[PDB]
DNA sequence: GCATCCGTGAGTCCAGG
DNA sequence: TATAATGGGAGCTGTCACGGATGC
């Protein structure tokens, strides 16, 4: 279909969680050791996606056949890497914050 | 409006 | 302060260990509060400085041992009148520690720096604008593997069916894996010994047409 | 050939050492020659005694430093990318104030940074320049307010970063408020505080009409100095628990305490002057005997009340003169810098004083250096004021050294800048040069040191001024201030002198900048030069008084720019300087002592002096510069020559006999050509490049790392896999370039192989591969080639490895291969030339010697250049300096005019007329009439009243070469131009930017990470940015679908674009491109901002253009 | 149009005992005027071997028949105690204007 | 998180806010849990919300969030969206390109008005797709690969 | 009704370093 | 893990001009 109208609207935290492929649980970038990244961090493959296209993570599943699979062992769906650049994650506060533009 | 001072005063109330 | 975490940061972590201390209090002892909560708190406030200070995080003994070599090659230069090699260190540091170690805790020790940080006086000027992008394939690189995708065809369609089967099978590029001579002697109905056989006069028939029309070489690099 | 100079100025002095700026104030910020005792308070001495003694208990103080000697001499820290330093070493002394005990020893601070011979610097292997910065000199000041027409604002300012800037005004209801730190409170507080009560402030301040009655206020006056001081802090820290040694600590801080509060010793100075006072130390009031003492405020209340009745003998302030603005030379910036690590350093000293066993603690375990040391290294690294080193030429660097910029740390940034401080002030006359600048955004900011200019113990530019007493011109010269020399009628140094007396009856003088005719008997002192009032650059510019200024700065600045010619000339028009800046800048090698000569050669020069001892001087021979310029000296001498003290050794870059050759000097002539010198382009012969004029040697610098990674070593090796010897040729078995090869664009420089990340190989891979029957190597090769349009010839390679003695290289890294290569470069279409006067322009045509315009004896011309520039930019500098030009080149001899003291209209026609008499009769004398021609073009000139009509064709051909003018045959047709065409010898420079640089084309290249759209570069292989201005030019243009291309096809569409790339090189057409990735990357940006940005089709119903791969 | 000097890799080089730098040693040569009696004849290679203390001139190269040096004091060099020098020279007829960038001898 | 060529990495620093944002969000959840006093609930509680406020527009209210070891603030959502640097107008409203070139123009006036003089260096790679359609075309390579092949040194081309 | 304080904006492209 | 220790430190100084929301 032909793109015609772009919304811009407000996000209801249903919707944030609706857009989230998982919660970052802990501020962890990559592993200093084998530069890898660390589950429930920032760059955790198990929430935004792979990182070398249809492969997994932990390497039980490397080709293009598996597609939607994700791996029991290591929890990442085998797709694209592109996904990285598409898949948000989200943060649950513990208090509810405000949100500076609507407040400034 | 200075973090930091707004805590100190709540600390030197107790 | 200074050490990686804000003020704030720092006073909720010395939080922390206020509780723990609280919570493991002995009056009995007739030692005031501040002795053992002091203990406690300088606890808790070096644990979260090993434990965030890094954006790249570092598990706490090795940051100790970061540490540690840090004040080494301290000590040997404020008696040497100049910095260490990596020999001075390993001799210093003890047994166990040669200058190849030294030199790989530094490497890991290498923070991280930022993509924003400024190279001009002028903000049009960042570090990020001169990485390119090595992941995401170069349209050169696509339209090679198009190149190729279609010459690979062009000389297996000069293969009957079936030898072009069996060799898109045995090596995937059909569904994506490459089959077991079992697998493919199985779906055409036929022995392992005679599948492989097929795949071999396949092989051999595509080295002819190769040795002829010499359309393929380009792409081996 | 002669050289016969022009002007009758007898000018006293020289011009001072022209780096002294640099080299006399790090001298003095060290004192490395000077025993510690005799040190003075200045300087890194003074940080010391600053930061120590360091108590709290313990007491740890400051002895004494020293500074060593490099490890590394300057050349080998140039080499291996080290800094050039010596070791800094201070001794201390711990004291425990009840034990008594005292540790003492010598703790190792670090390196301090050295500076070379000729003012620069070294820091991590390439050479910088510390340029000076311009700011408000510290004291008191009083500028009226804007808005309230009879009432002042008195300004009280440190040192930067020594105190904060403290405002009193006079307020709409009478009382007096003081600002600090952006509070307004009424100064009576402060005074209070101070021990005034109404008893002084009244008999003081009673004088004037009701303003001491602003200042009355009872509620003050019925407390004590300590309830004052209470009351001021709780006004000062809202907040904060009003203890009354808290108070203390805070207020002696803000005012009195040496250490945190500094007026400079010109802000000091200057307070004593303006307010009529003394003032004991560098700081507003004083502690004392426990209480607080004035020094500063009620002299700054009374000036201001008194400025605001309307007493004689107060006045605002000029904030731009040069008395009230001063320089920060290098070491006072470096010794700033070093205070803030000094101070690092003493709060490390007492947190470590805190904890930590309280018996052994020696000053070893005290002091940790790095604090300091991380200061040092980032002034010389990171600051805006430590400039990359310009040695384009070696006026460049001389020119460089002797900047001022207004911005940097503690000064102005871009737009916090107006008007009145670019404008040139009156007091610029002497001090600093009003046409040496920046054309463009810096534009008054960043300048130039005047010539006969130096600055002063306290931070003020002084200049020279004979003194005149009864019309008698002394020899004793007086460096002045703009304060002091405001006080003094200055005649100019024009003034005619009949030996030492003024000889005029009515004189050019200056009363407080303003121009006025004045009596011999008002003379008090007189202008030392013209050169004194210009710039080094500016100075270099012959007949500069006809030059209008706005193209008198292109020609400086672009002097700056010239490349080093393998044939440089010195101007045959040169201004009395061209041999001074060869001198000063350290670029040509002279004798030490009277002195015989051992031995000459290219690499070595040996000398047999008086002394009797053999000196050997090495020379700098095809070194490569900052900006890749090559600097090389060469041997001006042969074995045996008797040379005096000072006598010429070797010749530099860009000098010849020691002078500043910055170009040639060419023959030109000036008329339009064709249309090839439109618009300020420019035309050459072609044996210009025969003879190889404009012609430089540039070396680039290549370097690659071989480095350790998880996957294997990157080694360097002649081994790299799918390679013919064809590709291998010119390498050796390391793998590197040998010297000696010419390197063309994808030549291999080093060749390096890395392993090959993990790859699975795609199915297409694995059947190539077994088709082919060749395992897949394990390395790939990354080998350094030459980029796209460069090359040249092999001059050196160094190579670095791990392992190897004396090197030891950043983590990580196994070795570090450097390949310098050379190039001569001739001149070429697109190469930008340039003349003294202003006059630049692009060459745009060579045409072949049997085109060019050509005289009479059959000479062709050297470059042709169009006279619609000379109108517009009135700078007729260049065509007197093109007549003097063609005098000299028959007579064969050069000039020297200096400038506003130059070679008159009368005299460059005697020199003409002599030159067209050997121009001529040696026509005549060799057996040759008038030829047909020459008379056309007579008869033509006749018409345009050049000659006086019924003279004979020697008469007025002698009249038109007078007027610099000579008959020309276009060398295509052989007839005359239609007239005669002025035709000289000028000196023409090339500048740097050569279109060889510039020339810059891609196809595809890489991308960015976040945007994934191309890097912007040449270096980088980037694209042209289309910025919003040509997306508009493209709008009202309608080409919608070259625009929809720039957005999508080339660049941000990834399925678009390598769509695009597949379609040409099959032979499609490109396809229908697709939604670009940054507009991608602004959607998930936004999500980010917890916004929801939707796209619909006309139903309202959402459109997904993430195809999938965001929806779950 | 073509130098080989001994000891010599590329034209930015010093020779020792050498006052001249290999740039300006070629720009000597180039100045350098080679009469060719003979028309058959294209080329020729002067050798030129010197030494010593002594001012090396154009008649110091080996002399060729069909081959005339028509300005033999012509400068070339300055050698110095020990120094020494050992050029072959190609020589060629030709046309007009020919940059080295382009006849590559 | 890139490693670039060195091997050191770069990084954004909306990493490191996110990260202050993780870590005061992880402490505040566990001074719950283990039933902390008011007042440094309290604390926390602010500091968490200037988290997300430094994070979302940094700047915009109070203090500015830094690095250590640098007075530089960091980069923010808003200063990505809003800006002459801003994405809006530094790659929606203009983008580098593809296939551009550029160099110093010289005067020709033998050109018809219609015309321009273009160095055959920047018309082989600002044509390079072209180049090699038609040198795969006429004979001068087999394929289009081996024709970039041989354009790819500069002494090959003939 | 006026000052008053707030935030927001302030030309393009190109090179280096 | 146990003498006892109990409220931080910078700040940064020379734009200019609007519009539009907030106090006597
Ligand atoms: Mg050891
Ligand atoms: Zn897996």
């Amino acid at each position: 279909k032909e793109v015609r109208k772009v919304r811009i609207a407000l996000a209801s935290p249903e919707k944030i969680r609706s857009w989230s492929y998982g919660e970052v649980e802990k501020p962890e970038t990559i592993n200093y050791r084998t530069l890898k990244p660390e589950r429930d961090g920032l760059f955790d493959e198990r929430i935004f996606g792979p990182i070398k296209d249809y492969e997994c993570a932990c390497g039980k599943y490397k080709r293009q056949r598996f597609e939607g699979k994700v791996c029991e062992r290591c929890g990442v769906e085998v797709t694209k890497s592109i996904v990285r650049r598409y898949r948000m994650g989200h943060i649950e506060l513990a208090t509810p914050a405000a949100h500076i533009w609507f407040v400034k | 409006s200075d973090p930091v001072r707004q805590y100190l005063h709540e600390i030197g109330q107790v | 302060t200074g050490r990686g975490l804000s003020f704030l940061d720092l006073i909720q972590e010395g939080n922390q260990g206020l509780i723990r201390a609280v919570e493991k209090f002995e009056y009995k002892r007739r030692f005031k509060f501040s002795t053992y909560a002091t203990w406690w708190i300088r606890q808790a406030i070096n644990r979260a400085i090993a434990d965030q200070a890094r954006t790249i995080r570092i598990p706490v003994h090795m940051v100790e041992t970061i540490n540690k070599l840090s004040r080494t090659a301290r000590q040997l230069q404020q008696e040497l009148g100049r910095e260490p090699t990596y020999e001075e260190i390993a001799e210093a540091m003890g047994p166990g520690w040669d200058a190849k170690r030294v030199e790989e805790t530094l490497k890991i020790a290498q923070e991280p720096v930022s993509l924003e940080t400024p190279i001009g006086d002028e903000k049009d000027s960042f570090y990020g604008d001169f990485i390119p992008d090595e992941h995401l394939p170069s349209p050169v690189d696509a339209a090679t593997q198009s190149l190729l995708s279609e010459e690979l065809e062009k000389a297996l369609s000069k293969l009957s069916e079936r030898e072009a089967m069996v060799l898109k099978l045995r090596k995937g590029l059909i569904d994506g894996r490459e089959h077991t001579l079992e697998e493919v002697g199985a779906f055409f109905g036929v022995t392992r010994e005679r599948i492989r056989q097929i795949e071999n006069k396949a092989l051999r028939k595509l080295k002819y047409h190769e040795s002829r029309t010499r359309k393929l070489r380009d792409f081996l690099d | 050939m002669e050289i016969k100079r022009f002007g009758r100025i007898r000018e006293v002095i020289p011009l001072p050492p022209l780096t002294e700026i640099q080299v006399e104030s790090y001298r003095r910020a060290l004192q490395a020659d000077v025993p510690p005792e005799k040190r003075e308070n200045v300087g890194i001495q003074a940080a010391f005694r600053e930061t120590f003694p360091i108590e709290e208990g313990l007491v740890l103080d400051f002895l004494e430093y020293r500074l060593g000697e490099p490890p590394f001499p300057q050349d080998e820290c140039r080499e291996k990318d080290l800094t050039y330093q010596a070791p800094l070493y201070a001794r201390l002394q711990l004291i425990h104030k009840d034990t008594g005990l005292i540790k003492e020893d010598e703790v190792f601070l670090g390196h301090i940074p050295l500076m070379t011979e000729d003012g620069s610097f070294i820091i991590n292997g390439a050479d910088r320049v510390i340029v000076s910065q311009i700011h408000r000199s510290p004291g008191v000041y009083f500028t009226p307010d804007p808005a309230r027409p009879g009432r002042y604002i008195a300004s009280i300012i440190p040192l930067p970063k020594r105190g904060p800037w403290i405002d009193l005004e006079v307020e709409p209801n009478g009382v007096v408020s003081m600002k600090v730190n952006k509070r307004k409170f009424p100064l009576v507080l402060l005074l209070r505080v101070l021990g005034y009560d109404q008893e002084t402030l009244a008999r003081e301040l009673g004088a004037y009409g009701e303003l001491v009655q602003g200042l009355m206020d009872e509620s003050v006056f019925a407390m004590r100095p300590e309830e004052a001081l209470i009351r001021l802090f709780t006004l000062l820290r809202p907040g904060d628990p009003p203890k009354r040694d808290k108070a203390v600590a805070y207020v002696y801080g803000l005012i009195a305490d040496p250490r945190r509060y500094d007026l400079g010793e010109a802000g000091r100075y200057k307070a004593e002057e303006k307010l009529g006072i003394r003032l004991s130390g560098r700081t507003l009031a004083r502690f004392e005997d426990g209480e607080f003492k004035d020094e500063v405020f009620l002299p700054t209340l009374r000036y201001l009340f008194a400025l605001t009745a309307g007493v004689p003998g107060h006045e605002v302030d000029d904030i731009d003169h040069l008395g009230n603005r001063r320089i920060r030379t290098v070491g006072e910036l470096m010794t700033d810098q070093f205070r803030v690590g000094l101070a690092r350093l003493a709060r490390g000293v007492r947190e470590r004083m805190l904890m930590g066993s309280e018996d052994s603690l020696t000053p070893a375990k005290l002091v940790n250096s790095r604090p300091l040391e991380a200061a040092i290294r980032e002034f010389f690294s990171r600051s805006q004021l430590s400039q990359f080193k310009d040695e384009t030429n070696p006026l460049s660097s001389l020119r460089h050294k002797r900047r001022i910029s207004a911005l940097g740390p503690g000064g102005l940034t871009r737009e916090r800048a107006g008007f009145d401080v670019r404008d040139v002030h009156r007091t610029h006359y002497g001090r600093i040069c009003p046409v040496e600048t920046p054309e463009g955004a810096n534009i008054g900011l960043i300048t130039s040191l005047a010539a006969y200019a130096r600055v002063d113990e306290l931070g003020f530019i002084r200049t020279p001024y004979r003194r005149v007493v009864g019309g008698v011109v002394t020899d004793e010269v007086v460096y002045m201030t703009a304060t002091e020399e405001d006080r003094y009628t200055i005649a100019q140094a024009n003034t005619p002198l009949e030996g030492n007396r003024i000889a005029a009856e009515r004189v050019v003088a200056r009363r407080k900048g303003e121009p006025v005719i004045v009596s011999p008997e008002e003379v008090e002192f007189m202008d030392v030069s013209p050169k004194q009032v210009f710039s080094v650059n500016t100075n270099l510019i012959p007949f500069l008084e006809h030059d209008d200024a706005n193209r008198a700065l292109m020609g400086s600045n672009m002097q700056t720019q010239a490349v080093p010619l393998i044939r440089a000339q010195a101007p045959v028009v040169m201004t009395g300087l061209e041999e001074r800046v060869v001198r000063d800048s350290l670029a040509a090698l002279y004798a030490e002592e009277d002195g015989e000569v051992a031995k000459v050669d290219g690499n070595r020069i040996v000398v047999r002096y008086e002394d009797g001892r053999l000196v050997e001087y090495p020379l700098r021979r095809f070194y490569r510069s900052n900006q890749g310029t090559a600097l090389d000296q060469r041997p001006r001498v042969v074995v045996g020559q008797r040379v005096r003290k000072g006598d010429l050794l070797a010749d530099g870059p860009a000098s010849e006999n020691g002078f500043l050759a910055l170009g040639q000097n060419v023959l030109v002539a000036i008329m339009p050509f064709d249309g090839y010198n439109f618009e300020d382009a420019i035309v050459i012969s072609e044996e210009l490049l025969k003879r190889d004029f404009y012609t430089s040697i540039h070396i680039e610098r290549y370097e690659i790392e071989a480095r350790d990674t998880k996957l294997g070593p990157e080694r360097i090796t002649r081994d790299i896999p799918h390679l013919s010897e064809a590709a291998l040729r010119d390498l050796d078995e390391e793998g590197v370039v040998r010297i000696g090869a010419e390197v063309k664009p994808g030549d291999i420089l080093v060749g390096r192989t890395s392993f090959k990340g993990e790859s699975e190989p795609t199915p297409e891979e694995r059947l190539l591969r077994s088709i082919f029957g060749e395992k897949a190597r394990d390395v790939k090769d990354t080998s350094l080639r030459v980029p796209p349009g460069e090359g040249g010839i092999v001059v050196r390679t160094v190579r670095l490895r791990r392992g190897d003695p004396g090197v030891e290289l950043k983590p990580g890294v196994r070795e570090v291969v450097r390949v310098y290569v050379a190039q001569k470069r001739k001149l070429q279409v697109g190469d930008k030339l340039a003349n003294r006067h202003g006059n630049k322009g692009v060459v745009a045509k060579i045409l072949p010697v049997e085109d060019m315009p050509h005289l009479p004896d059959g000479t062709p011309v050297d470059v042709i250049l169009n006279p619609l520039g000379v109108p517009s930019r009135m700078n007729l500098g260049q065509i007197l300096e093109t007549h003097l030009g063609l005098a000299g080149y028959f007579l064969g001899q050069r000039y020297i005019s200096p400038i506003f003291d130059g070679a008159k209209e009368p005299e460059i026609k005697e020199l003409l007329a002599q030159a067209f008499e050997v121009y001529f009769g040696k026509r005549k004398g060799e057996g040759f009439g008038v030829d047909k021609r020459e008379v056309e073009v007579l008869r033509r000139a006749e018409k345009l009243g050049l000659v006086t009509p019924g003279k004979t064709p020697e008469e007025q051909l002698k009249e038109l070469f007078l007027q610099g003018k000579v008959v020309l045959y276009d060398g295509r047709t052989g007839e005359p131009i239609e007239g005669p065409i002025v035709v000289g010898q000028m000196f023409i420079m090339k500048l740097y930017h050569m279109v060889e640089d510039k020339m810059h084309a891609r196809s595809t290249g890489p991308y960015s990470l976040i945007t994934q759209q191309p890097l912007g570069g040449k270096a980088q292989f980037g694209g042209q940015r289309f910025g919003e201005m040509e997306v508009w030019a493209l709008e009202a243009y309608g080409a919608a679908h070259t625009l929809q291309e720039m957005l999508t096809l080339k660049s941000d569409d990834i399925e678009g674009r390598n769509a695009a790339y597949e379609a040409i090189i099959k032979g499609e057409d490109v396809p229908e491109p697709s939604v670009p990735e940054s507009f991608r990357v602004l959607v998930k940006e936004l999500q980010a901002l917890a916004l929801d940005v939707q796209t619909l089709d006309e139903k309202d119903n959402p459109v997904d253009i993430f195809e999938g791969l965001a929806s779950k | 149009t073509s130098v080989y000097i001994e000891d010599v890799l590329h034209e930015f080089s010093t020779i020792p005992g050498v006052k001249e730098d290999v740039v300006e040693i070629i720009l000597n040569l180039k100045e350098l005027v080679v009469r060719f009696l003979n028309p058959s004849l294209q080329t020729v290679t002067l050798l030129l071997k010197a030494e010593g203390p002594k001012e090396v001139k154009a008649r110091d190269f080996l002399p060729v028949a069909d081959v005339e040096i028509m300005n033999p004091d012509l400068h070339i060099a300055t050698l110095e105690e020990g120094g020494r020098l050992n050029m072959e020279v190609r020589v060629d007829r030709g046309v007009g204007y020919v940059p080295a960038e382009k006849h590559g001898i | 998180m890139v490693q670039v060529d060195g091997g050191r990495f770069a990084t954004s620093d909306l990493n490191d806010l996110y990260r202050r944002l993780i870590n005061r969000n992880n402490r505040l959840k566990k001074l719950l849990a283990q039933g902390a006093p008011e007042i440094i609930i309290r604390n926390e509680k602010r500091m968490l919300q200037e988290a997300v406020d430094a994070l979302l527009d940094n700047g915009r209210r109070g203090a500015p969030v830094t690095n250590p070891g640098s007075d530089r603030p960091l980069r923010s959502l808003t200063d990505i969206l809003s800006g002459k640097q801003g994405r809006f107008r530094q790659n929606l409203l203009g983008k580098r390109v593809d296939y551009s070139g550029r160099s110093v123009i010289v005067v020709g006036p033998q050109l018809k008005l219609h015309q321009c003089g273009l160095p055959k260096r920047m018309a082989l790679e600002l044509f390079k797709p072209f180049l090699l359609k038609k040198m795969e075309e006429k004979g001068i390579a087999p394929n289009v690969k081996a024709a970039r092949r041989m354009l790819e040194r500069q002494r090959d081309i003939k």
